[PDB]
């Protein structure tokens, strides 16, 4: 079924270190008859950025979302099933939204203590797709007004910080072209190298989640001497440095302990808001570039809000990856859900595909046989990836008793030994 | 001494102190405190208390 | 589904863990002291085994639940 | 004797060595070491007086 894109108001913006581009595709069907239904729809990724895609989600104007199946038919084209089938002559506003990660490189690799980390992007003027488009005007939103070199095609006009590109009225089927912008982006370049999220469930009280976070400043690796005197007595000094970041908690965290590998960290400010618990965190030292830090954050939240129990079968729906900072990015994430002593049947409903390893056993303070753990390995997590993961497990109600009685028996055996003595 | 068995600590060359020279920890320290703490930690582990080695070593 | 199930209200309200632990521990400790006292002050001729066994059982029972609830109160939530 | 002993234990003979305090906390002795542990080549040769070895 032939499809024609009519309007594509794609607007790549690079204010942060994530190059999230949204294109307001408008699809129409050709006048050709007998091709009434076109339920499917196709999408494509540029060959340069194909191995960098973060969450890519489709939409329809209004309150709706669509499912984009991943298949190979080569740039791993995404098949989108339109909610309502469209006959010839119809129009369907498809607001395709994607997010590219690790696509911004600092062109001056070794800035000194006081310079602005100029970065460089390698985009694509035309909207890469499998259908020939009509006029399409890509508007680029930048971070600062210090462009150095931007590709000129159709005389791109310049606003205060927005570069507008002229409407390309006609393009071919697989139109490709590369443009690069050399602007100044002194924004927090923070990449979480790895994160391990451990979720321990306990039927007695609450559920305690702790996460180890390795995080590293990526762009503009520091060169030359570092001087605290200049850092203190000068505001201009250390523009690229990140003094602190704020982590939104889930509004029920009771006691949150921010602790590094070496010891409890004095500096952190948490404020209990109406809908959440904000927590500003300062690392031990102000990161500049290639300065990695490792910390531990862990809070236990009441079980009644989350755990759902029906007769003998329980369910636990929770956040796969919790918020860490504004416009985060993860490079390796391992979720471990430590269920209680008995989890006979452990089915898990993942919102998206998660690589999963076999289950193993964990040995807590009173477990005699162990407790099952669920491990899930994922890479390239971003802010949009935050979703709800639900696990269904059957736990015998009386099994929880099985722990205290054993503690009694051991005590009793010692008493019996004394009697023998 | 906790993670690695006693026999892998009685003789032990620590090449992370006195860089050019290197000091032997296996035969220069009285192994009393380390074998009373390792034993007190192993007994707890055998009883599935699973306490930390930085928490049975402070108390 | 998810609507059929309802919030998992804990069997024991957590706010009651401290007091519950205290009384249980107290009683258990008292029983243990009694057993030890009986063990010290008893000749071979007069050592009733039924009494010893019963006191031991009660002591161990209370001490076990006490330690468990104390651990729970400490926030380990085993 | 019990009173004086508690007071002596409390006020003076109990002070963390690596946590200079006056509540305001000075934890530099830890921040610098952590920096060293994370932002130096894996084969450095940090030289300091025998006190901090
Ligand atoms: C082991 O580690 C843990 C974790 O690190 C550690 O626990 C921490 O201990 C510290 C104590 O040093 C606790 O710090 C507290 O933080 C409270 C929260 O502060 C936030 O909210 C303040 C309120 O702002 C509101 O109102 C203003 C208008 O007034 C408004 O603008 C705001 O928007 C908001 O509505 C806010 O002022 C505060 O801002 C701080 O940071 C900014 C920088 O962003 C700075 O410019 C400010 O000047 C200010 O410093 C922050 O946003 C805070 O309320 C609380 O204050 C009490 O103590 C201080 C003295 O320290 C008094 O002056 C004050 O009147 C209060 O009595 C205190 O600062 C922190 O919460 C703990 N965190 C955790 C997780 O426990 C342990 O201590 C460590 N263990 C040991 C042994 O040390």
């Amino acid at each position: 079924p032939p499809l024609i894109n009519e309007d594509v108001k794609r607007t790549v913006d690079l204010s942060s270190h994530l190059a999230k581009v949204t294109a307001e595709v408008v699809l129409a069907h050709l006048g050709g008859g007998s091709t009434s239904r076109a339920t499917s729809f196709l999408l494509a990724l540029e060959p340069e950025l194909e191995a960098r895609l973060a969450h890519l989600g489709v939409q329809v104007k209004g309150e709706d979302e669509e499912e984009n199946n991943l298949e190979v038919r080569s740039g791993r084209f995404f098949t989108v099933k339109l909610p309502v089938a469209l006959d010839p002559g119809a129009k369907i506003s498809v607001i395709v939204e994607t997010v590219y990660t690790h696509v911004l490189h600092p062109y001056p690799t070794q800035i000194t203590q006081s310079e602005k980390q100029f970065v460089v992007f390698e985009g694509n003027h035309y909207f890469y797709s499998p259908y020939p488009t009509k006029t399409q005007t890509m508007r680029v939103k930048l971070a600062s007004r210090n462009v150095e070199s931007y590709t000129k095609l159709g005389n791109p006009t310049r606003s205060e910080d927005l570069l507008d590109y002229g409407p390309f009225r006609d393009v071919p089927a697989y139109s490709q072209d590369t443009f690069k912008v050399h602007y100044e982006n002194n924004s927090p370049f923070l990449t979480i190298t790895s994160m391990t999220r451990v979720i321990e469930v306990s039927h007695w009280g609450n559920i305690a989640v702790e996460e180890n976070v390795d995080l590293k400043h990526t762009g503009a690796v520091l060169k030359g001497p570092f001087s605290r005197y200049d850092y203190q007595r000068q505001p201009d000094s250390g523009i690229s440095s990140i003094r602190s970041f704020k982590t939104i908690l889930p509004a029920a965290a009771q006691d949150v302990y921010y602790r590094d590998e070496i010891g409890n960290v004095s500096t952190s400010h948490l404020l209990i808001l109406d809908d959440s618990v904000e927590m500003e965190i300062r690392p031990r030292f102000p990161l500049f570039g290639g300065w990695k830090t490792h910390y531990i954050v862990g809070y236990n939240l009441p079980s009644y809000e989350y755990l759902y129990n029906l007769g003998d079968q329980y369910a636990l729906k929770m956040r796969f990856v919790d918020h860490v900072f504004d416009e985060q990015v993860i490079d390796s994430l391992t979720v471990k859900i430590i269920l209680p002593e008995g989890a006979k049947n452990i089915e898990i409903d993942s919102p998206y595909e998660i690589s999963r390893a076999p289950d193993e056993l964990h040995y807590t303070y009173l477990d005699t046989f162990g407790r099952p753990v669920i491990v899930a390995y994922k890479k390239n997590l971003v802010e949009q990836h935050i979703q709800d993961i639900v696990v269904h497990y059957t736990f015998n109600k009386v099994l929880m008793l099985q722990e205290p009685l054993l503690v009694v028996a051991a005590f009793y055996i010692l008493f019996f030994t004394v009697i023998i003595y | 001494l906790a993670e690695e068995g006693f026999y892998k600590f009685h003789n032990w060359f620590d090449d992370r102190a006195w860089y050019p020279l290197g000091r032997i920890i296996g035969g220069t320290i009285y192994p009393g405190l380390m074998i009373t703490s390792a034993a007190i930690y192993h007994v707890l582990h055998f009883f599935h208390i699973t306490i930390d080695i930085r928490n049975v070593c402070v108390f | 589904e998810l609507e059929a199930m309802s919030r998992y209200t804990s069997p024991v309200n957590p706010a009651v863990f401290p007091h519950l632990t205290v009384v249980l521990l107290a009683i258990g400790m008292f029983f243990t002291a009694w057993f030890f006292v009986y063990e010290v002050t008893s000749t071979k001729y007069t050592r009733d085994i039924y009494k010893e066994l019963l006191i031991s059982l009660v002591a161990s029972l209370f001490m076990g639940f006490g330690v468990l609830f104390l651990l729970l109160w400490v926030g380990i939530y085993v | 004797y019990t009173f004086h002993s508690t007071w002596v234990t409390s006020e003076a003979y109990s002070s963390p060595s690596i946590v200079l305090s006056a509540r305001i906390i000075f934890d530099d002795f830890r921040e610098a070491y952590y920096w060293l542990r994370h932002n130096t080549p894996e084969d450095a040769k940090v030289m300091s007086w025998w006190d901090y070895g």
